[PDB]
């Protein structure tokens, strides 16, 4: 019993509009009003609104009145929300919550949805094996590295040795270098662990069926 | 329009520490729901009507108020008690969350150990160069990190990025990437990353020759 179903990222041109579902999936869909609540990167929550399935009733937050519109399918218990003339303040993680009786508490919450408003277009990533310069690391034996320049759509996967190796592992948080992004990832191995070995890097953006390999080769 | 103060903002606490958190509306409210929020992932119901735990959450916590104050405790701090709380409003509306309180967890300092690494031949290629320093495992966040070229300072093309507080061990890394031109890297020999830490009274600095 609980078990809620988003959509994939989204990534709309300002001016667009996206149409985004949640489907119910383990309980009395038309029994629950539905929440949908909006957090903007490295901030807070603030409520949009609700649907009741089963009449299709309906409150909504008013500084979201012309921009958002509630609905759902009954008959596959999901419910939708599309919101209009998107803009950069549109950008951010969208979640659907299932309400209860009485106290009214928002028991199971979606894996949440994320939106991108711009103007961009998706570019691929450059994968660049850094390799160490002789004692210009300290302790922890030794530490390698792997630089992924310049691609657009967030969404990238990074590992090391198809993921044999993850432990003493640190993927940075993406920055944006106007309209683009750039990610690093660390490795730190023992001494008798990296030429004798083999340490790869494996990146993979989603947005452009890219899957480069690079193998860490010393100087 | 009833707004949700949350204090403190921000806080850490070393384990084994009580722990309050509040949370006071502009009007009275019915009851107040809590939430609980790790970095990633989606927020969990955590106490609903102000005192009843949700399902799982442990002993250790516990809430009450009335009117316009409410709060939530805990009675000794733990390593997985670190995240963002919201308290909830929904007896009027629209239905207001609070502003947020970020828990921390604190631990024994611990110094970075820093790495520099030269631009790669494949990017040279292309004609452009990139630096790369690595500040890890460092505890008390408040680091700060300069670049210098052949002995002057550079604040300029340069890109930082931070990791959370790592789960197992409570630290923090930090990312330095320093991009030129393949003609400004040539057109100069030296390159410094340099760290300035509480846990040294003095730079720590890392560099190689071109």
């Amino acid at each position: 019993q609980g078990q809620l179903q988003q959509s994939g990222a989204e990534l709309v041109r300002p001016g667009s509009s996206v149409k985004i579902s949640c489907k119910a999936s383990g309980y009395a869909f038309s029994s629950f009003w539905v929440n949908w609540v909006k957090q903007r990167p490295g901030q807070g929550l603030e409520w949009i609104g609700q649907i009741y399935p089963g009449d299709g009733d309906n409150k909504y937050n008013g500084k979201f009145k012309g921009k958002a519109t509630l609905t759902a399918d009954k008959s596959s218990t999901t419910a939708y929300m599309q919101l209009y003339s998107l803009t950069s303040e549109d950008s951010a993680v969208y979640f659907c919550a299932r309400s209860g009786n009485y106290p009214y508490a928002m028991d199971y919450w979606g894996q949440g949805t994320s939106v991108t408003v711009s103007s961009a277009k998706t570019t691929a990533p450059s994968v660049y094996p850094l390799a160490p310069v002789c004692g210009g690391t300290t302790g922890s034996s030794v530490t390698l590295g792997c630089l992924v320049k310049g691609y657009f759509p967030e969404p990238v996967t990074l590992t090391w040795n198809s993921g044999s190796l993850s432990s003493g592992v640190h993927t940075f948080p993406a920055v944006l270098q106007s309209g683009l992004y750039t990610l690093s990832s660390s490795v730190t191995v023992t001494s008798s662990t990296w030429p004798s070995q083999t340490i790869t890097c494996n990146v993979a953006h989603p947005a452009s069926s890219t899957k480069v390999d690079k193998k860490i080769e010393p100087r | 329009q009833i707004v949700l103060t949350q204090s403190p903002a921000i806080m850490s606490a070393f384990p084994g520490e009580k722990v309050t958190i509040t949370c006071s509306a502009t009007s009275s409210v019915n009851y107040m729901h809590w939430f609980q929020q790790k970095p990633g992932t989606s927020p969990k119901l955590w106490i609903y009507s102000s005192s009843n735990l949700a399902s799982g959450v442990p002993a250790r916590f516990s809430g009450s108020g009335s009117g316009t104050s409410y709060s939530l405790t805990i009675s000794r701090m733990e390593a997985e008690d670190a995240a963002t709380y919201y308290c909830q409003q929904r007896s009027s509306y629209p239905i207001t969350f609070g502003s947020g309180t970020k828990l921390e967890i604190k631990r024994a300092d611990a110094a970075p150990t820093v790495s520099i690494f030269p631009p790669s031949s494949e990017q040279l290629t292309s004609g452009g160069a990139s630096v790369v320093c690595f500040l890890n495992n460092f505890y008390p966040k408040d680091i700060n990190v300069k670049w210098k070229i052949d002995g002057s300072e550079r604040q300029n093309g340069v890109l930082n990025s931070w990791t959370d507080q790592d789960s197992k061990d409570s630290t923090y890394s930090m990312s330095s990437t320093l991009t030129l031109t393949k003609d400004e890297y040539e057109r100069h020999n030296s390159y410094t990353c340099e760290a300035t830490h509480k846990t040294s009274t003095s730079p720590i600095v890392k560099s190689f020759n071109r």
